[PDB]
């Protein structure tokens, strides 16, 4: 009964990472790039697939299958998973490690051009942070909104190894005008203290 | 040894959709073709296999349900088209569908199709509507209420690329998509520079060009 560990890995270029499944049978490991089709890395436990760098390898011992990547490279950033017949584990995200970086935080009041449509959209931007786990909080007049939010995050950036996140608080024309202070409050590893960027009518 | 899949498909709930997989480059008769599907931010799920020689799919009628796998042999045998028909579609079916080749008897999948998005939505075509995100500081564009995906965003007709983040589109209870595109620039240069995101939505020959 097959599991994989862990769910997320960050590693430095040149380092070695190991990913484990618990399973039984003829097992294969695949690499899958965020937006793409899988690629076979190892078949049948430990056989390296033709055309794949020997810095990939696989070890079976009982019900334990390790996939190991040695000398990790920038192109190794992907999700990895094991598969036995019809069963494919959900897999492990691998990202490149870099120095911790707190989000550049910003807020964006609704555009008046848009209020003309009856729907208002407040936006929050967390820019270039690492690692990628983060928490946005939408506050207005200290009210805590608990439905009515979207969130979107970029892939790790191929240059500065950061992530960015956008969160859209969409609320109707009326209930918007009725309140004053709109703050965005985000909590991230690299931030000593949850910090807020907050607007209201003074422009 | 190669597999090319059809293009993205959109369809109203309750309808039928067909995904195609063109195979070429080997003894095609000798390998099962499997279909897999991947829901957004999720792992792969097996959908089925089909035998190219006989056209036999893994479930016999009494078990097939809402999915039917078919083949048609390009008689030279250098080519084969494989179909995945999905009837009575629903939101659940929204996902990327991959065809893939079973190499050995033991389900190592060495070739994959590029994948085909199948989006099942209540709605139909609509160009987006673009609102500005006004202010080292940040500025942007909210590209709101379009359908279907995708849209392309550039700034200053491609002349500005650095500091640009175009986010993945999210979906609303509206049933339509919203994405935002942003740039960061030094607190100066504002009054100096004309910031203009050019947005395109092919499906609807929409092509706005807004300024901040
Ligand atoms: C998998 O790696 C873990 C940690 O590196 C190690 O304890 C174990 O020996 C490895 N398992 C196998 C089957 O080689």
């Amino acid at each position: 009964q097959m599991t994989q560990s862990p769910s997320s890995l960050s590693a430095r270029v040149g380092d070695t990472v190991t990913i484990t499944c618990q399973a039984n049978g003829y097992l294969n490991w695949y690499q899958q790039r965020r937006g793409k089709a899988p690629k076979l890395l190892i078949y049948d436990g430990s056989k390296l697939e033709r055309g794949v760098p020997a810095r990939f390898s696989g070890r079976r011992w009982g019900q334990e299958y390790n996939l190991t990547i040695n000398n990790l490279q920038p192109e190794d950033v992907a999700t990895y998973f094991c598969q036995v017949y019809e069963f494919i584990v959900p897999g492990t995200r691998l990202d490149l490690k870099r120095t911790v970086a707190a989000p550049s935080v910003f807020i964006f009041p609704p555009s008046d051009e848009q209020l003309k449509s009856g729907t208002a959209s407040v936006v929050c931007l967390l820019n270039n942070f690492y690692p990628r786990e983060a928490k946005v909080q939408w506050k207005v007049d200290n009210a805590l909104q608990s439905g009515n939010s979207q969130e979107s995050v970029t892939e790790q950036d191929s240059k500065d190894s950061t992530y960015s996140l956008s969160s859209t608080l969409t609320l109707s024309k009326a209930d918007y005008e009725k309140h004053k202070v709109y703050a965005c409050e985000v909590t991230h590893q690299g931030l000593s203290s949850p910090v807020t960027k907050s607007f209201n009518r003074g422009e | 040894v190669h597999l090319s899949q059809s293009g993205a498909a959109v369809t109203k709930p309750g309808a039928s959709v067909r995904v195609s997989c063109e195979a070429s480059g080997y003894k095609i008769s000798d390998h099962f073709i499997h279909w897999w599907r991947q829901a957004p931010g999720q792992g792969l799920q097996w959908v089925g296999w089909i035998n190219p020689k006989t056209g036999q799919p893994n479930n016999p009628r009494q078990f097939q349900g809402r999915v039917s796998l078919t083949r048609q042999a390009s008689w030279d045998f250098d080519t084969y088209s494989f179909y995945m028909d999905l009837k009575a579609v629903r939101s659940d079916d929204t996902a990327i569908y991959f065809c893939a080749r079973q190499r050995s008897d033991f389900w190592d999948f060495d070739v994959w199709g590029s994948g085909t998005q199948v989006t099942v939505s209540s709605a139909s075509t609509k160009g987006p509507s673009v609102f500005p995100l006004a202010p080292t500081a940040a500025l942007g564009c909210l590209v709101k209420d379009y359908f279907p995906e995708p849209v392309t965003v550039s700034w200053n007709s491609g002349a500005l690329t650095s500091g640009v983040h175009t986010f993945p589109a999210v979906l609303q209870s509206s049933g339509l998509y919203s994405l935002s595109s942003v740039v960061t620039v030094p607190s100066s240069s504002l009054g100096t520079q004309t910031y203009i995101c050019n947005v395109n939505h092919k499906p609807s020959n929409t092509k706005v060009d807004k300024r901040v």
